[PDB]
């Protein structure tokens, strides 16, 4: 969750050269991103997940 | 295939996939200054990560009618980082480079850069018997550019292509080290630069060291419907950067 | 280089030539059934060839506003020769496949497919509290299509690209048995997937046992002047199929 | 320096086949040409280069 | 890979980047004649610099409407040189030959030659009970064309492709050494080709050993930007050359 004390940084991304194209092709393209963890990773205290909200039973 | 490539400096990483191959300099590769060669007395300081890293430069447009580029080479890491910061606490420094252009485009486009590294580019003024400013040799970060014709500006640099600000053939201009890209087979240029002086250290304010140079030969061309927009990207790293003679911040 | 791959299963050859690699399921082969898990009594039927072979579906159109496709996989093989043959004459059946997606392009296109295999996509009803029909879960060879909005037709599936039919974000859906086609560097994805289940065998009508789905994330895109037209073609080839619980042919 | 007695030869270049590009690519393309020496290579008697033109002193 | 191939025979080079291989003949490489199957008696000349060398014919220009072209060859070398000199000046002759076609395209353009290598391309008239002549079999470094009809000039051969000039299946012409240029894989065709006789040497103006044949199967084609002139330059080498009787020039 979010504090003042551990904060982590930002990711950011910027354009070191243009996108040249030729003739007769699109411009406009797509950029996909992907995450995951790496082999030293670790998580530590359970709890609820904040996403599950219920009101009543299931019937 | 040995087209792509990858180096390491610090934090900072830089991968290729068209790339052709890495020029080092006259075959020398950048070291720290031995005991035999050193001149003054007292310890230097090796930051080794905090400094020689990768920084990038601006980005330069290139038309159609463009012409070419330079940067003076300490003195455009002026307000890059701690690099900066310890060329502004120190009175000698010694280092040397790795300087890698990027310039993209398709195989429909064509062109041809020269990607020269001129030690000791000492330039010409436009009005001869005229004193040059600071602003027009150097700018830092940001590139100065050449003229197709006779440049004739109050306080400036001869502005020709066909002269490179020094007088000479351009030509003839490639027996420093260079790379070209070419926009059918590349996409960058790597070129390591080691330390060269008269003396075994230096003040990087005081003097230039060596001048980057990209010259399109090949004129820029493409047809009716492909990008208009192609960006130059420079990236410098310095490497085995010493510094010596620590006392208070300034240039005077 | 490793980028031309062919595949031989029984009379039927693929030979590709722009592949990227090949997933093995969660890293297990497909094999037979051993004595120390089998349950039931009787002599299983391994037809070997006349089974274990490509059989390819229908043909589907992708434009540039398509949102994605799915067909259930013990099913759309029901009238695909000897092998939906074999699962209407036996009671228990058991196989691996081999899912071969091609689609071509030309270096001037641009896109990008994501080709999943997933166990046990129990999937949603457009209106919450109604009851889906077989028609629109699976249709045999003939693909199903994910809308683009919230869709609320009468006794069908909640087609939504943005939760996959299943109420799970699209994005997620990668830690199955995946590949991508991207059109500038791919031409096909070859997924080989192995028997999974709760229990060794089981009827392959009542049962539905995965689901493939090819979705595309980056839209399909191109200039004025090329082709238009471009189909996606689906490859099935069952592997290791066997038999059990020979009696009359029908399913009720 | 030129005479009629060490004449070399004659440098030239021809079209073998022509230049085919495809549509909505530019035609006219550019050749650059470069010059170097072999290992076998020498030259025998200094003398001044007939570039250098001053009349005056550089003052 | 092996796709760049270069080849050297005298003073000149060829160096191409998108070969395919080099078909050799029958197996058999170029050789000199030995003594057990020699006929004449007195001492032959191999002159070996000046005359196996590659020379260059004329371009021909290869529309979207071309129909093919031939050559015959001991007769398309009569003014090359020291080899056609050397074919005036003596009675018999005995060499191979290096064939090496050039034709280039770009990524967008499309079509495919055959280039073949005929022994004994006896070719049939227009007129059926009629004398051709010389200058329709044979025009020196002038290339002879196809019609895509039933030609029927006086004097002249039968032109039309599809029956390649000698009354035969013009698919069928593939049992000779033969290569495709296609224009999206190759861009050359490199054949080397032995010396074929009935006699161990023979007059190189009474006779004709063999006939290039060039034979565009898929038309050519491109789109309203590209560039229409295409040449298809013929480069032709002797090999193993000797000649036998000398006496005054001429041929009658």
């Amino acid at each position: 969750s979010k504090d003042i004390y551990t904060d982590a940084g930002f990711i950011t991304c910027w354009y070191q050269t243009s996108i040249v194209v030729p003739a007769e092709v699109q411009n406009q393209s797509v950029i996909l991103c992907f995450v995951s963890a790496c082999n030293d990773f670790s998580v530590r205290l359970l709890r609820d997940s904040p996403f599950v909200r219920q009101t009543a039973f299931y019937q | 295939s040995d087209r792509v490539r990858s180096i390491t400096l610090g934090n900072s990483t830089i991968t290729t996939q068209e790339s052709a191959n890495v020029v080092v300099g006259y075959g020398v590769w950048p070291d720290y200054l031995s005991d035999e060669e050193a001149t003054a007395e007292d310890q230097p300081t090796q930051p080794d990560v905090a400094t020689c890293r990768f920084y990038t430069l601006d980005s330069v447009s290139w038309m159609k009618e463009s012409q070419g580029w330079w940067w003076k080479f300490p003195d455009a890491l002026r307000d890059m980082g701690l690099f900066g910061q310890n060329m502004q606490y120190h009175y000698l420094g010694r280092s040397g480079y790795t300087i890698h252009v990027q310039c993209n485009a398709s195989k429909f486009h064509q062109g041809c850069l020269l990607v020269v590294c001129v030690p000791e580019a000492e330039m010409g003024a436009a009005n001869i018997n005229e004193k040059i400013n600071r602003e027009h040799l150097s700018n830092g970060e940001v590139a100065n550019t050449f003229s197709g014709t006779k440049s004739s500006n109050t306080n400036d640099v001869q502005q020709a292509v066909f002269n490179a600000g020094m007088g000479v053939a351009v030509g003839n201009l490639t027996i420093f080290p260079h790379q070209w890209i070419n926009l059918r087979t590349n996409n960058c240029a790597t070129i390591v630069m080691p330390y060269i002086n008269s003396v075994p250290m230096d003040n990087m304010f005081r003097h230039y060291n060596f001048t980057l140079m990209i010259i399109p030969f090949a004129k820029l061309d493409y047809a009716a419907g492909s990008s208009t927009y192609i960006p130059i990207t420079v990236t410098v790293a310095p490497m085995c950067a010493e510094y010596n003679g620590l006392r208070l911040a300034g240039h005077q």
